[PDB]
C-alpha cells in the first residue's frame, strides 16, 4: 500500500514538479525574475505601491519576463502584503506565497510555506544592495575629464563595498540552493514526505542565518547593509561626509571577523563562512 | 531462538545482558552457561531452516525421562556454531573487518607514522602550554591540515577520528587522547573498554615518537654548528641517549607488525566467530605487556630517561652559542643521573628482554659499564 | 536585456563566424537557422532565427558556407575609410539598436595587429561612447609597422571600452604545437571560440547570480582604468582537479604581481557539496596570491551545458602581470621611433599608456590608496 | 617534508636519468608524467606528476629520448665558470625551494674525476651552506691530472657535505667481469641505479620509523668528522640468508678495521618474527668487528617491493677501512707534486684531508675520544 501509495504521488501528480518548481519562484532561483520584480518594484521608492491595483499586477507583469514558467504551476502566486507601512532604512515588509489544491495540500504542511515567507524577505532585501549599488556605479558613470585624487578614491569604496555584498550572496548561493537541495533530491528517491520536507526547509533557514542561535551574526549584517544605503543617498560638495561613512564600514567588516571565529569554539555551516569572508587577510 | 526472554519474577538465569551464577543449577556447567547467553544475545542484538529444527529438537528433550547432560551441550553446541558461523560471515566478508583493522594500526598503533611527524611540527606551540578550554578545536584543524597535508584525501574514516582532550577532571600531551566513532555492525566487538585500552596505547607510543623528533632536530643543530672544547660533550652525550630511545623504539615493529601478522592469520583460517572474539582479545593483552607497559619497573625507569631528555634538547635549543653561562654547570648534573640510569636498566634485563637486549649489547659495549 | 556583436576586419570575420557556428550547435538550430525538433533562453542573441550580427573580402565566403541563411594596412587609413561611411554604416546599428527591446551592451571582436579594422576598430569606440552613453561596450581584442598599429588602439581602448578580455597569437600557438601537434588560422580559432562561448554561459542559460552582462564585470574590474580581463579553460575528474589545473601559466592565454579578482564557471553535473573543500586546499597550499590591501577573493557559479552537445570549466582573471605584455610593445615603440602633418597623435598615445603602466605596477603595493 | 634533487656533470646527469626512470618504473607513471590505473607515498620526489630535478650537451641526449616531457677538465676551469653563472642557476634553484612546502635535503650527483663536477660541483657546497644554512646536503658522489681533481674535492665534501656516500668505480667495473660479464657506461649504470633505489625506499612507502632523511642518517654518523658511508647490494629465502650475504666483503663496492653503525634495508616480504633469531647467531659467530669505546647496534627495516614491478636487500655501512681510498689517492698527489698563481690551496687542502685519514685510523682505538 505504501509503495502503491508514494508512486502514486510522483507518476501521477507530480510531487516532484512542484518542489524543483516553487524553488524557481520562492527561493528565487531562476534569474530574470528576481531580477525583474525587485527591479520593479525598486523603481518607486505610502499610499501608493500598496493597492492591489498595482502590486497585483506587477506580477502578471514579472512572469512574462521571466522566460521559464507560465505553467499551471506558474498561477497561484498570491504577491500579497502582511503590514500597512507609514514612510534610508533596509526593510520593505512583503510575502509571497504559493497556493495548492487538497491531494497535495495534506503533505506541503500550511506551517512549512510560512517558513519561506521567513526565508524569502531576507533574499530580496539583499537584491536591493545590487541594485542600489548598481545605481551608483552607474550613477557616476555620466559623470566622465573629471579625473582627480577626489575622484579615484571616491570609487575605490564602492569596489571595497560591493565585493563584501557579492561574496555573503555567494555564500547563500551554495548553501540553501544547491547543497541542501543536493539532500532532499537524492534523499527521496507517505510519512516519511512530511518528516523529509521538514527537514530540508529546516537546513535552509539554519544554513541561512536566520536562526536565532546564530542571531548576532545576523545584527551586524544590517549594519553593513544601512551604510550601503547611505551611501546611496549620496549620489565632491559632501566627499568627507562619505569619507567617514566609509571609514564605518571598514570597522564594522573588521569586527565581523571577530564575532565569527569567537563563535567556532561553541556548527560546521558556519566554517565555510570565515573562508569567504577571509581570504589572504587578517 | 527468537531475542527475547519470557520471564517476570526474577526466574530464569539470565537477566546488555548478563549472566547469574548464585542461582544457576548445579549439575549443569559454568561452560555451557556461558554458551548460551552468547547465542541469546546474538539475536537480541541482531533484531531459512535453521528455525524449525532447533524447535523440534528442544521438544524432543522434554520427551526424555532423564536428563543426560552429554546431550544436552550435543544440541547447544551446534546451534551456537550456527549462528556464530553466519555472523562471521557478516563479521568478515559483506562488513569488511580486515579493512577497519588496517585504519585502527594505521591511526591507533602510529601505523602512519609520517602523518604525526608533520602533525607534532605544526600543533607544538599550542600544546606545550597547560591545555584550556579552547585548545581542543585548535589542533582537530591542525590534524586535519595534516592530513591533507601528506595528500591524504578522503571524505571516508576522516571525519570519525576526533581528537579529544581530557580537560578539568600538567601539559597538553598528558591529557591527549583519540577517540573512533565505531560503526553498527562492528559495536558488537568493539566495546568503550577494547577501544580504551586502545588509547592508552596511543598516548605511550606518541610519547616516544615526540622525544626522538626534537632529539633529532637536535642532531641537526649540531650538523648545522660545523665550523669549544666542552662543546663535543654534547654529541658524546647526544649520540649516547640516542641510542637508548632509537632502540627502544625498535622492537615495536618486531612487537606491532608480527602481533598483527598473527591476528590478520587467525581470521582468514578459523570460520567460528569465537575465535575472533578471544584472538582479537589475545592479541591487544600482548601489546600491554610485551610494550613494557605494565610491568612497573621497566615502566618507571625509561619514564624518566623521556623527561630527562627534555630539558637537554632544549637547554642546547634555548641557545644561540656555547654552554658558558651555568650551561656546562647544567649539562653535567644529567650526565651524572643519565649515565646511572644506563647501567640501572643493564642490571633490569639480566621472557621477551632479550629481543631488546640482543640490540642492545649485540655490539657488546654495554658489557664494559 | 538583448546582446548584439559587431566584427571587423579579417580576423573578426573569422572568429566570430566559427562563434557562430559553435554557438548555433549549442541551440537545436539547423545551420539554415530552423530549429529542428530534438530551458535555454535563445532570445540575447537570437531574434525572431536571426542572429544580431554586423559584419564589416572573405565575406563572399562566408555567404558561401552553408550558413549563408543565418543574417590598406596602415592605422590612419583605417581611421580615414571609417569616417568616409560615418553614417552610411551607422544607420545599421540604429535600427538594430531600437528595434531591439532594451540594448545592454556591444561585444567587440576584432584584431590590433595593423588591420583596416584595427584602425576601423578605433573609430566605432569613439562614436560609441558619443551616441550611447549608457551602453557597456565589451572587447575580445586579439594581439599579435605592428608596433605602430598595436599601441595607438590602446589609447582608445583604455578609455572607451569598459571591459576587454586579452588574446595573444603567441600564447595559443604554444597550446597548438603541444596538445593538438599543427607542426593554420583555422585551427588556432577551434579553441578560440571555445573561450567565448563558454565565456557567456552564465548568460544564456539564466541562473541564480550574474544574470547580466553587469554582473559579471562589475566585481572584477576595480576602477575605470585597471579593466584589462585574462581567461582559462582547462578542459582540452572531481573541482579541485579543474581549479588547480586553471592556475597553471601552462593554460593561460597570456604570453611584485599578484591577483585582484577571480571568477570560475563551471559548466559541469558536479557535485556542489565539495565546492568548498576544493576551496579550502587551494587556500591552505597557498597556490595563488591576492593582493594586501583590501579582501579579494575568489568566486565560482554553477550552469548546466548544452543537454544536445564530462566536466568543463572556465576561469576569468584580472591579473596585473598584464603589464608586462604592454612593455614589449612599447618597448618597440621606442626602438622603432629613433629608426623610423604633426605626428602629434602619437605622442600622447605613448604618453597615455605609460600612466596605464604605472597604474598597474602601483597597485601591487600595500599602500596603493591615494 | 621533500628533497630537491641536482645533478651535475656528464656523469651525474647521466646516473639521474637512470635513477629517474628506476624510480618512475616501481609507481604507477607513464613516461608523459602522467599515472597510470594498474597507498604508495610519492610526494617525496614528486611535485604536482614532475620531479623536482634540476639537470646541468647531453641534455640534448635527455630529450630525444621518449621520455622528453619528464621535467674544460681542468678544476681551476669548472670553478671560474661557476662565478659567471652564480646569478642564473639560484633563481631555478631558489624558486623551487619556495615551491615546496618544507624543504628538508639536497641530493646531488656528481664525479670528483669529471672536471665539470670538480670546477662546479665544489663551488656550489659553499654556496649552498651560505644561503641556507639549516639544510642537509648529501651526495651521491662517485670516485674515479686525475688525482688533482679528486684531492681538491674532497676539501670541499669533508666540510660541505654533511653526508656522503662513495660509490668506487674500479670495484663496479670488477664486478661487472665477474658476475655481469660485460667485457661499456651504458651496463654498469643499470646497478647504480639500483643502489639509489633501494636506498631511499623507506622513504616512498609509509611505515613506523624512518620518515626523513634525518631518520638514516643521523644514527650513522656520531661526529662531523665521521661522515663517510658505503653500500651494500647481495640479490644479483629467510631474513637469516640475506644478512650473511652482506658481511662478506665479497659484494661490497670497496677495493684494526671495523664498523661504526649498520642499517639494514629488507624489500621483501619476509616473516618479522624470526628477524630477532638471526640477529642472536651473528651476534654468537661474530662475523663483524666493531668500536668499543661507544654504544652502537646493528638496525634493520622492512619495506614493500613495488607491486606493478622474491627478497632483495641493501645495507648502509660505515667502515674505516674507506680511509684506505683516500690514502691511495693521496698518496699519488704527492707522487705528482714531485714530478709535475699562488698553488697555495693545493697546499692546505692536503693538510684538511690529512686531518680526516687521521680521524679514522684514531677512531680504531680504544682512546678515540681526545
Ligand atoms: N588570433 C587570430 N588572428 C588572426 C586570424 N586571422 C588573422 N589574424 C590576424 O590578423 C592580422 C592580419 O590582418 P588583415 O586581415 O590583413 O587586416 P584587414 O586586411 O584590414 O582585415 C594578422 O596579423 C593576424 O595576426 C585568426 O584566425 N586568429
Ligand atoms: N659510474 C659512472 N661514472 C662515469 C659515467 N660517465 C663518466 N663517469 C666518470 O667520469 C669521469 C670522466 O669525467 P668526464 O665525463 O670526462 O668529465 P667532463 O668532461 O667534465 O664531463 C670518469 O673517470 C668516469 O669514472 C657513468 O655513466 N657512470
Amino acid at each position: 500500500v505504501n509503495k502503491a501509495a508514494v508512486d502514486y504521488f510522483f507518476v501521477e501528480l507530480h510531487l516532484e514538479a512542484h518542489y524543483e518548481a516553487l524553488r524557481h519562484f520562492l527561493l528565487m532561483e531562476d534569474g530574470e525574475f528576481a531580477q525583474s520584480l525587485s527591479d520593479l518594484l525598486f523603481e518607486k521608492l505610502p499610499g501608493e505601491l500598496l493597492n492591489p491595483l498595482v502590486l497585483n499586477s506587477v506580477l502578471s507583469k514579472a512572469l512574462q519576463c521571466s522566460l521559464h514558467g507560465d505553467t499551471p504551476h506558474a498561477s497561484n502566486l498570491s504577491l500579497a502584503l502582511k503590514y500597512l507601512p507609514e514612510v534610508p532604512d533596509v526593510l520593505s515588509c512583503l510575502e509571497l506565497r504559493y497556493k495548492v489544491d487538497w491531494p497535495l495540500n495534506i503533505v506541503i504542511t500550511e506551517g512549512c510555506v510560512s517558513k519561506y515567507s521567513g526565508v524569502f524577505s531576507f533574499l530580496l532585501q539583499l537584491k536591493l544592495m545590487m541594485w542600489a549599488l548598481k545605481d551608483v556605479c552607474f550613477h557616476l558613470k555620466r559623470t566622465a575629464m573629471a579625473g582627480s585624487v577626489q575622484f579615484r578614491q571616491l570609487q575605490l569604496f564602492k569596489h571595497e563595498m560591493q565585493h563584501f555584498v557579492k561574496v555573503i550572496q555567494g555564500y547563500i548561493a551554495n548553501q540553501i540552493l544547491h547543497v541542501t537541495w543536493c539532500e532532499f533530491r537524492a534523499r527521496l528517491a507517505l510519512e516519511e514526505i512530511q518528516r523529509a520536507h521538514a527537514e530540508y526547509l529546516h537546513k535552509a533557514v539554519f544554513r541561512g542565518l536566520l536562526t536565532e542561535k546564530a542571531a548576532p551574526v545576523m545584527n551586524v549584517i544590517h549594519s553593513i547593509f544601512s551604510l550601503v544605503l547611505k551611501f546611496r543617498s549620496q549620489l565632491h560638495p559632501n566627499f568627507a561626509l562619505m569619507q567617514q561613512s566609509y571609514n564605518t564600514f571598514k570597522y564594522y567588516s573588521h569586527f565581523l571577523f571577530k564575532v565569527v571565529t569567537k563563535l567556532v569554539n561553541r556548527q560546521p555551516h558556519l566554517e565555510d563562512f570565515l573562508l569567504r569572508i577571509n581570504f589572504n587577510n587578517y | 531462538l527468537h531475542g527475547l526472554l519470557l520471564d517476570q519474577h526474577e526466574e530464569f538465569f539470565i537477566k546488555q545482558f548478563s549472566l547469574r551464577v548464585e542461582i544457576l543449577p548445579s549439575y549443569i556447567p559454568v561452560r555451557v552457561a556461558e554458551k548460551i547467553l552468547f547465542v541469546g544475545e546474538s539475536v537480541q542484538m541482531f533484531e531459512k531452516n535453521q528455525e524449525d529444527t532447533f524447535a523440534a529438537e528442544l521438544h524432543r528433550l522434554k520427551q526424555q525421562p532423564l536428563f543426560s547432560l552429554v546431550d544436552f551441550e550435543q544440541v547447544v553446541d551446534r546451534i551456537r556454531s550456527t549462528v556464530a558461523e553466519h555472523l562471521w560471515k557478516l563479521m568478515v566478508e559483506e562488513s569488511d573487518l580486515l579493512g577497519q583493522l588496517k585504519i585502527i594500526k594505521d591511526f591507533y598503533l602510529l601505523g602512519r607514522g609520517e602523518l604525526f611527524q608533520a602533525f607534532i611540527d605544526t600543533a607544538q606551540h599550542m600544546l606545550k602550554t597547560p591545555p584550556t578550554a579552547v585548545t581542543e578545536h585548535d589542533v582537530n584543524v591542525a590534524f586535519q591540515q595534516s592530513a591533507h597535508k601528506v595528500l591524504l584525501d578522503d571524505d571516508n574514516l576522516l571525519p570519525l577520528l576526533h581528537l579529544t582532550i581530557e580537560y578539568h577532571g600538567a601539559s597538553g600531551w598528558a591529557a591527549l587522547g583519540l577517540s573512533y566513532k565505531v560503526q553498527w555492525p562492528l559495536h558488537i566487538l568493539f566495546t568503550p573498554a577494547v577501544l580504551e585500552k586502545y588509547n592508552v596505547v596511543f598516548k605511550y607510543l606518541l610519547s616516544v615518537r615526540r622525544v626522538q623528533a626534537e632529539l633529532q632536530h637536535c642532531w641537526a643543530l649540531q650538523m648545522q654548528r660545523k665550523h669549544q672544547t666542552d662543546a663535543i660533550k654534547w654529541r658524546l652525550r647526544n649520540h649516547m641517549a640516542f641510542l637508548v630511545d632509537n632502540l627502544q623504539y625498535y622492537l615495536q615493529v618486531d612487537v606491532l607488525e608480527s602481533q598483527f601478522s598473527q591476528l590478520l592469520h587467525q581470521i582468514n583460517s578459523t570460520r567460528d566467530f569465537e575465535s575472533i572474539r578471544l584472538a582479537h582479545d589475545h592479541f591487544l593483552s600482548n601489546l600491554l605487556a610485551q610494550s613494557f607497559i605494565l610491568l612497573k619497573p621497566v615502566f618507571h625507569c625509561l619514564n624518566e630517561i623521556l623527561d630527562l631528555c627534555h630539558s637537554f634538547c632544549s637547554l642546547v635549543s634555548q641557545n644561540l652559542g656555547p654552554l658558558d653561562e651555568r650551561g656546562a654547570a647544567q649539562l653535567s648534573i644529567l650526565v651524572k643521573g643519565f649515565s646511572r640510569q644506563s647501567s640501572l636498566l643493564f642490571k633490569i634485563l639480566s621472557n621477551s628482554d632479550l629481543a631488546q637486549l640482543l640490540l642492545r649489547l649485540d655490539y657488546n659495549k654495554y658489557y664494559t659499564q | 536585456r538583448e546582446i548584439i556583436t559587431l566584427q571587423l576586419g579579417q580576423c573578426g570575420n573569422q572568429i566570430g563566424f566559427e562563434f557562430w557556428k559553435q554557438l548555433c550547435a549549442e541551440h537545436g538550430i539547423s545551420p539554415e537557422a530552423i530549429v529542428e525538433e530534438f530551458t535555454d533562453r535563445k532570445d540575447v542573441f537570437f531574434y525572431q532565427y536571426i542572429p544580431r550580427a554586423v559584419l564589416l573580402r572573405v565575406i563572399h565566403s562566408i555567404l558561401n558556407s552553408p550558413y549563408a541563411k543565418l543574417y590598406g594596412n596602415n592605422w590612419a587609413s583605417g581611421f580615414s575609410q571609417g569616417e568616409k561611411i560615418h553614417e552610411d554604416i551607422f544607420d545599421i546599428i540604429d535600427r538594430e539598436a531600437d528595434g531591439s527591446d532594451s540594448l545592454e551592451g556591444f561585444v567587440l571582436c576584432h584584431s590590433i595587429a595593423g588591420g583596416t579594422g584595427s584602425g576601423l576598430g578605433s573609430y566605432l569606440l569613439e562614436r560609441l561612447n558619443d551616441r550611447y552613453p549608457k551602453k557597456l561596450v565589451q572587447t575580445y581584442s586579439v594581439f599579435p609597422v605592428q608596433p605602430y598599429n598595436s599601441l595607438l588602439t590602446l589609447k582608445r581602448l583604455t578609455q572607451n571600452a569598459d571591459c576587454l578580455v586579452v588574446l595573444d597569437n603567441t600564447a595559443l600557438n604554444r597550446i597548438a604545437t603541444d596538445r593538438l601537434h599543427i607542426q593554420s588560422f583555422s585551427q588556432i580559432n577551434q579553441l578560440v571560440s571555445t573561450i567565448m562561448s563558454a565565456s557567456t554561459t552564465t548568460l544564456r542559460y539564466p541562473g541564480y547570480m550574474n544574470n547580466d552582462l553587469i554582473g559579471l564585470i562589475a566585481s572584477l574590474i576595480p576602477t575605470p582604468r585597471l579593466h584589462f580581463l585574462m581567461t582559462g579553460y582547462t578542459p582540452l575528474t572531481t573541482v579541485l582537479d579543474v581549479m588547480r589545473r586553471l592556475l597553471q601559466p601552462k593554460n593561460v592565454m597570456v604570453s611584485n604581481h599578484c591577483y585582484i579578482a577571480i571568477l570560475n564557471i563551471i559548466q559541469g553535473e558536479v557535485d556542489p557539496t565539495q565546492v568548498h573543500k576544493s576551496l579550502q586546499r587551494i587556500r591552505e597550499r597557498k597556490l595563488a596570491n591576492f593582493i594586501p590591501w583590501g579582501p579579494a577573493s575568489i568566486q565560482v557559479a554553477l550552469s548546466r551545458k548544452s543537454p544536445y552537445l564530462r566536466v568543463s570549466g572556465l576561469m576569468m582573471a584580472n591579473h596585473t602581470s598584464i603589464s608586462s605584455l604592454f612593455e614589449r610593445t612599447c618597448r618597440q615603440y621606442d626602438k622603432l621611433r629613433k629608426r623610423e602633418d604633426n605626428f602629434d597623435e602619437m605622442d600622447t598615445s605613448r604618453e597615455i599608456v605609460q600612466q596605464l603602466i604605472d597604474e598597474y605596477h602601483a597597485a601591487t603595493r600595500p599602500d596603493y590608496i591615494s
